[PDB]
RNA sequence: ACCCACUCCCGACCCGGGGAGGUAGUGACGAAAAAUAACAAUACAGGACUCUUUCGAGGCCCUGUAAUUGGAAUGAGUCCACUUUAAAUCCUUUAACGAGGAUCCAUUGGAGGGCAAGUCUGGUGCCAGCAGCCGCGGUAAUUCCAGCUCCAAUAGCGUAUAUUAAAGUUGCUGCAGUUAAAAAGCUCGUAGUUGGAUCU
């Protein structure tokens, strides 16, 4: 078929620039923040356990 | 407030395309996991 | 040809389920209690005591009385009593089968230091041996994964030229008192 | 049923030996025909000279053109359709370039919607299709 | 590229020679160890503890989160020297300099299921494209193109191909042959395989 429409859809997408974020620790802190995050920092629950990238 | 019935999500979309999603969030509410 | 050796050995195996829910919830509280850098140091413990279950198991199909099995097994129980893992009263060989990962987990160096009060955290032990900043009986050791003996146990602490052992102060203290 | 005897080890070896040419992929492996075939001849990648472009319709139920490559082996001198894929990497390839060519995942069998089709374009020019989709490498011109 | 300093070999030889060999250079084939931060005070939030029946109460303790504060510890680098070696290099040892955005910035693949993780927002509209398989996309796309967020391994992670386990889907252990693929139309018969008790 005719092949002029390749890459279409990609440069139709209006450009969007990333933003400015603080550095991720690597390593042994990653580690003891995920520890600390999934385990130790715990809040009551009802029974509705939601996941970590749970909206609306 | 109570937004999302996982029940309801399966009895209705468990034949729609979103049925393997619902499925996985009502084991969620079944097992704790 | 060369006069070279090319003997070595992997110390890990891989799970073969790469998404187990609780193989992953298991592996991170142990890497969170033991300050460990990532999961490949909890495989490569669960590889030792894996060997040390397989030996223990060829060695328990054996008659009583094989000479090889007496030998082999003794200096079997010899060596896991000298790092510490097991105890005198229970130098049976089938003992070796009731032994878990968090019992070599509690000999290492980091987790040593931690629990003489040498350091404040796991994680401050780490930092802290990997500083040089801890000597074993008369050497300086920087490694966390070294498996302190029994007869060692004792002789763990600051290196003499530590700034916490008595030694010369360091850079951040002599740059602050040339600016006061 | 079968045999049991104490010296029946021809017997079941010759057996076995003979019932093995009926595995398919033991005979495809083991023939011969399969390898004379393959127009990579055995090999990982390839290198080619890009003849032209092509665009070939989806199948049902399935409606889309995937743009695809048709290209000329250099070691064997055979023609091959390969499939560029990306969003607009079409874009990327010129005629009489020189790609490098890859299998499709299954073993010469065809992926997906795409009919008779079990290569991949790589490379074009030298440089990876990835590093120019994601603007770390130009052309070279 | 450097050397016969090591290991050994040859010669009439204690002395000569050796791209054999050794030492450096390239080197993410692959294997081992192991950085990318730690702590304290505040500011919030949970637990235990007590007294107060409840509103409540606290440095009274323990634990979590802050481009909020603070001063301590360091090696990656620059670089004297010694040591290393045939002469060097590297490692080790040591002077001096050397970290707050400690900008001295960790990446590779995914977020429907298999399989850990968002039917959040903006585009596109069976197009572009994704998709190993099932499938998604035809104006409210959990799957395409992006932003945010979240997963997995981690100085490593994807892809193509050969191969092993998974395969009790080549079955000796250990598969099937009524209807899912399957027992020769029937009988005789050589080789092969197998072969009833009994002797202190
Ligand atoms: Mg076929
Ligand atoms: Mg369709
Ligand atoms: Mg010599
Ligand atoms: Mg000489
Ligand atoms: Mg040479
Ligand atoms: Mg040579
Ligand atoms: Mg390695
Ligand atoms: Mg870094
Ligand atoms: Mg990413
Ligand atoms: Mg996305
Ligand atoms: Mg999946
Ligand atoms: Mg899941
Ligand atoms: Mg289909
Ligand atoms: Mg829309
Ligand atoms: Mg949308
Ligand atoms: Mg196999
Ligand atoms: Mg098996
Ligand atoms: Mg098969
Ligand atoms: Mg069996
Ligand atoms: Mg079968
Ligand atoms: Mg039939
Ligand atoms: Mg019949
Ligand atoms: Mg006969
Ligand atoms: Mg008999």
């Amino acid at each position: 078929g005719s092949l002029a429409r390749a890459g279409k859809v990609r440069g139709q997408t209006p450009k969007v620039a990333k933003q400015e974020k603080k550095k991720k620790k690597t390593g042994r802190a990653k580690r003891r923040m995920q520890y600390n995050r999934r385990f130790v920092n715990v809040v009551p629950t009802f029974g509705k356990k939601k996941g970590p990238n749970a909206n609306s | 407030e109570l937004g999302t019935d996982p029940y309801e999500d399966f009895q209705e979309n468990w034949n729609t395309k979103h049925s393997s999603g619902v499925t996985r969030e009502l084991m969620r509410e079944l097992n704790g996991g | 040809p060369v006069a070279r050796s090319w003997v070595c050995r992997k110390t890990y195996v891989t799970p073969r389920r790469p998404f187990e829910k609780s193989r992953l919830d298991q592996e991170l509280k142990l890497i969170g209690e033991y300050g460990l850098r990532n999961k490949r140091e909890v495989w490569r413990v669960k590889f030792t005591l894996a060997k040390i279950r397989k030996a223990a198991r060829e060695l328990l199909t054996l008659d009583e009385k094989d000479p090889r099995r007496l030998f082999e097994g003794n200096a079997l129980l010899r060596r896991l009593v000298r790092i510490g893992v097991l105890d005198e009263g229970k130098m049976k060989l089938d003992y070796i089968l009731g032994l878990k990962i968090e019992d070599f987990l509690e000999r290492r160096l980091q987790t040593q230091v931690f629990k003489l009060g040498l350091a404040k955290s796991i994680h401050h032990a780490r930092v802290l041996i990997r500083q040089r900043h801890i000597r074993v009986r008369k050497q300086v050791v920087n490694i966390p994964s070294f498996i302190v003996r029994l007869d060692s146990q004792k002789h763990i602490d600051f290196s003499l030229r530590s700034p916490y052992g008595g030694g010369r102060p360091g850079r951040v203290k002599r740059k602050n008192a040339k600016k006061g | 049923g079968k045999c049991r005897g104490l010296r029946t080890a021809r017997k079941l070896r010759s057996h076995r030996r003979d019932q093995k040419w009926h595995d398919k992929q033991y005979k495809k492996a083991h023939l011969g025909t399969a390898l004379k075939a393959n127009p990579f001849g055995g090999a990982s990648h390839a290198k080619g000279i890009v003849l032209e472009k092509v665009g070939v319709e989806a199948k049902q139920p399935n409606s889309a053109i995937r743009k695809c490559v048709r290209v000329q082996l250099i070691k064997n001198g055979k023609k091959i359709t390969a499939f560029v894929p990306n969003d607009g990497c079409l874009n990327f390839i010129e005629e009489n370039d020189e790609v490098l060519v890859a299998g499709f995942g299954r073993k010469g069998h065809a992926v997906g919607d795409i009919p008779g089709v079990r290569f991949k374009v790589v490379k074009v020019a030298n440089v990876s299709l990835l590093a120019l989709y994601k603007g770390k490498k130009e052309r070279p011109r």
